[PDB]
RNA sequence: AGGACCGAACCGACUAAUGUUGAAAAAUUAGCGGAUGACUUGUGGCUGGGGGUGAAAGGCCAAUCAAACCGGGAGAUAGCU
RNA sequence: GCUCGCCGGAAGACCAAGGGUUCCUGUCCAACGUUAAUCGGGGCAGGGUGAGUCGACCCCUAAGGCGAGGCCGAAAGGCGUAGUCGAUGGGAAACAGGUUAAUAUUCCUGUACUUGGUGUUACUGCGAAGGGGGGACGGAGAAGGCUAUGUUGGCCGGGCGACGGUUGUCCCGGUUUAAGCGUGUAGGCUGGUUUUCCAGGCAAAUCCGGAAAAUCAAGGCUGAGGCGUGAUGACGAGGCACUACGGUGCUGAAGCAACAAAUGCCCUGCUUCCAGGAAAAGCCUCUAAGCAUCAGGUAACAUCAAAUCGUACCCCAAACCGACACAGGUGGUCAGGUAGAGAAUACCAAGGCGCUUGAGAGAACUCGGGUGAAGGAACUAGGCAAAAUGGUGCCGUAACUUCGGGAGAAGGCACGCUGAUAUGUAGGUGAGGUCCCUCGCGGAUGGAGCUGAAAUCAGUCGAAGAUACCAGCUGGCUGCAACUGUUUAUUAAAAACACAGCACUGUGCAAACACGAAAGUGGACGUAUACGGUGUGACGCCUGCCCGGUGCCGGAAGGUUAAUU
């Protein structure tokens, strides 16, 4: 059976890297909203 | 030419293991810790310059650092350089 | 010619080829070449905005000269080629100067003819002049409709525009389609029919055939659910409705035409 | 030559038995279909929710689809238990 | 440690993705391991990853992304030019041997190569954001030449056998060697050289393209493999001494030939077909501005430099994706022997394993198999399941047919081993010798040696010779769908969908149409022999009547009728 997640770093970090994050005004929202939540990891990037 | 203090700063320490004990007794390397972001020239200027020695070529690798614990709470320990040099033959540390 | 295949498969069967002794076997020429990715149907958006196209064959594009403009200066049939890109074939013309280029071939064209393009060219078959100096009756193809734009009616294989009158600045076609219209006297025109004639006549003879020229399946509406397309649902095969285009337009017979702008140099619709 | 033929890799999934608190939230065993092509496959890319994509089954869109998932309006409303 | 069993196109060996210390050593057995555990991918400590040539990085681009200005948009933003990124593609260079507990094309030994910067010498027209060439490209097929590799012989070393025989036509083992350098071969492509001229290559050009003339027709380019060297080396069976029992130091014979042979190489070649088969740079060449015995360019020599990051380990799996040490999933490379067509299959090699609960017993019943008297579908919704058929060569084969098929129709015969034909044939390969020439990796001739089917005749054993594994059940009538395909991932694979073909209908190009408040984009760098929509669904014979209803198309006299006034 082949199972949904099939890792990629190149393709994980191009979907929802930090660059990615911050290309898009909606991406920096997502990012202010992990910082006010106080997430440790912001990103996948880490 | 590299200044004084970068060649003062570049290296850290000898490093002691039976690997490197076999390398001083059969190639006259001499293996020892190095700055992370030493380079290999950096390396060779501050080894003929603080040893009084001069050396062939330097070989570099970066050590990752172990993943441990500590009472449960996971710590890793930090990366660090590694240097083989090789004295030029003649000269005995 | 058209050559029936053996029916050695069932495949084979019905398949119908124009095969033509003449085009070039080898490689076309270099310098007029360029890529062409192929779009899929899809737009700038991503969306497909024109269905049942994809896949096939790569194709490379050759650069046609369709405005023939090089005046004054005659050049010689080199070959006739085979393009990826149209129906019609293209022939390869070398020019009294050293240039080299791409032209539609005209039926009965040649290798080692001659053509030349002007306003003093002869009346022959590849010679393009302005249509004020052609006769009236006379055969062309890959007209102009505004002067020096390039040629655009009657480019397809076994397609030609009759030249049924000249009144003042413009001249009156006959378009392949039926329809009579008026362009300016100056646009220029390539005499004599386009050749490659019996393309009309293949068979693809199977689905394949058609998915090799970039053709993806067509889904009847009729065959869906009522949430894809006008025609679908039924329990069993039922229509009961006007047919319509998937958006919802009435299909069989509904005039789409809509264009003022250009309403004036229509003489007659194709009818 | 061939959407040709027989048959492994490879891609499928017709029958039967087992399993059904499974070895497995779809498999195993014995057979079975295609196997130079409308084939199959790696890597990257594009299409975004009344939207996509669909050789069309209301199929598929991260084990979720006659309208995904996450958060919000929100303590919706509930003559019902 | 000995024996037994299993895989061996994998259950062996490398790599990519992914993981991240699981790698090696010491130590511990609380928890984890479906049991015990002294063991472990578990706990704890220490160790371990060495590059000018491998990869990334770097130069160049694809799809696609972002996008100064710009165009468009209530705002947010959308599209896009110049640009700039983006590999899964193009671009310089290293091999063999040795070594660690754990790395190695990275270390060591030996022998190489690449690019660039400097300096010297000699000779010189150098110069691009521009021009040209090149890079640079499909599918299928066929053959020839080779090698990897294997087998046998020769050679060398060892052996003379636990039970009849075994000094021989006997047994076991070994018989290896690279890149580089020189040679330019089998073979492929191409006429060459010199003048003169020219509406072309945005300007120029001596370069490319074109035209004419003269001259010689042999020059050039590409190219596996072989041979020589590399190599008086290394490796090498096996011996000699320690063993601290792991293995450690010294020595080292032979190291040839023939045959067979790839799916690998020549080969991006050749032939052929239509569905007509990336881009850009590196590279070569031409000049422009400009410079001008400066600079720059070519050649030789010397010298310097080649940074940084990855490199352990798993990698069809107990380390990745599946909540698990989960009968699942996961791209590429290597490819031995015997039989065989074979990468199927059976047994084996190298190599790796016995699947982390065992011990007994030999009830019913369940699961997976073997066999069965007589009968042979009587079973059952239904021959479901099972049984059966099954290979090669040759003989033979019906209706029907779109003339291809049907067809492997059906059915039948032969099949082992030994000898002879023939102390091994037909065939394949091919040494020596000979004779030539433009002399060579040459031509003709010769045939030793090696290898070697198939057939016929005669004998012979068994119940059985396609002996195992492997490997079509066949025929008759009929519905539906022409056919190959596709589909309800996970109860439906079909008669459903698609399909080639047919018809209707829209569309004259700023096309219709679709996505989009728009700009734009697709259709299409296409032009009615084209494109969209709809229905039907190969092919054959065909496709009848109705325009009252509802649509659609045309008409514009009359009636009614909006904003407006
Ligand atoms: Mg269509
Ligand atoms: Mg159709
Ligand atoms: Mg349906
Ligand atoms: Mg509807
Ligand atoms: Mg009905
Ligand atoms: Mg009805
Ligand atoms: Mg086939
Ligand atoms: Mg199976
Ligand atoms: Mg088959
Ligand atoms: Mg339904
Ligand atoms: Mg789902
Ligand atoms: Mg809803
Ligand atoms: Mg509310
Ligand atoms: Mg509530
Ligand atoms: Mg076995
Ligand atoms: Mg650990
Ligand atoms: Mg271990
Ligand atoms: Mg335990
Ligand atoms: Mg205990
Ligand atoms: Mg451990
Ligand atoms: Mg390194
Ligand atoms: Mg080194
Ligand atoms: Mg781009
Ligand atoms: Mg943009
Ligand atoms: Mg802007
Ligand atoms: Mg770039
Ligand atoms: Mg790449
Ligand atoms: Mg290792
Ligand atoms: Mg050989
Ligand atoms: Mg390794
Ligand atoms: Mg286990
Ligand atoms: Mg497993
Ligand atoms: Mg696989
Ligand atoms: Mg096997
Ligand atoms: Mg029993
Ligand atoms: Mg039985
Ligand atoms: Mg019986
Ligand atoms: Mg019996
Ligand atoms: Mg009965
Ligand atoms: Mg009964
Ligand atoms: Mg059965
Ligand atoms: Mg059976
Ligand atoms: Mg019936
Ligand atoms: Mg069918
Ligand atoms: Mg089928
Ligand atoms: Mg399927
Ligand atoms: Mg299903
Ligand atoms: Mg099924
Ligand atoms: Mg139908």
């Amino acid at each position: 059976m082949k199972r949904t997640f099939q890792p990629s770093v190149l393709k994980r970090n191009r979907s929802h890297g930090f660059r990615a994050r911050m290309a898009t005004k909606n991406g920096r929202q997502v990012l202010a909203r992990r910082r006010a939540k106080g997430r440790a990891r912001l990103t996948v990037s880490k | 030419m590299i200044r004084e203090e970068r060649l003062l700063k570049v290296l850290r320490a000898p490093h002691v293991s039976e690997k490197a004990s076999t390398a001083m007794e059969k190639s006259n390397t001499i293996v020892l810790k190095v700055a992370k972001d030493a380079t290999k020239a950096e390396i060779k200027a501050a080894v003929q310059k603080l040893f009084e020695v001069e050396v062939e070529v330097v070989n570099t690798l970066v050590v990752k650092g172990k993943v441990k614990r500590h009472g449960q709470r996971i710590g890793r320990r930090s990366d660090w350089k590694k240097a083989y040099v090789t004295l030029k033959e003649g000269q005995n540390l | 010619a058209v050559v029936k295949c053996k029916p050695t498969s069932p495949g084979r069967r019905h398949v119908v080829k124009v095969v033509n002794p003449e085009l070039h076997k080898g490689k076309p020429f270099a310098p007029l070449l360029e890529k062409n990715s192929k779009s899929g149907g899809r737009n700038n958006n991503g969306r497909i905005t024109t269905r049942h196209i994809g896949g096939g064959h790569k194709q490379a594009y050759r650069i046609v000269d369709f405005k023939r403009n090089k005046d004054g200066i005659p050049a010689v049939v080199e070959r006739l080629e085979y393009d990826p890109n149209r129906s019609a074939n293209i022939a390869l013309v070398l020019y009294k100067d050293g240039e080299r280029r791409y032209i539609l071939a005209p039926k009965g064209l040649k290798a080692g003819d001659q053509i030349q393009s002007g306003v003093d060219a002869a009346i022959k078959p590849g010679n393009t002049l302005p249509m004020r100096n052609i006769p009236v009756g006379s055969t062309v193809h890959n007209v102009e409709m505004k002067p020096g734009k390039g040629g655009q009616l009657a480019r397809s294989a076994g397609t030609y525009v009759q030249i049924v009158a000249r009144d003042g600045a413009y001249v009156t076609l006959r378009l392949r389609s039926g329809e009579m219209r008026k362009v300016e006297a100056d646009c220029r025109a390539t005499l004599g029919e386009v050749g490659n004639a019996e393309h009309m006549l293949r068979v693809l003879g199977k689905a394949g055939a058609a998915r090799w020229r970039g053709v993806r399946p067509t889904v009847r509406g009729t065959a869906m659910n009522p949430v894809d397309h006008p025609h679908g649902g039924g329990e069993g095969r039922n229509f009961g409705k006007h047919p319509v285009t998937p958006w919802g337009v009435q299909t069989k017979g509904k005039k789409t035409r809509s264009n003022k702008r250009t309403d004036k140099f229509i003489v007659r619709r194709r009818s």
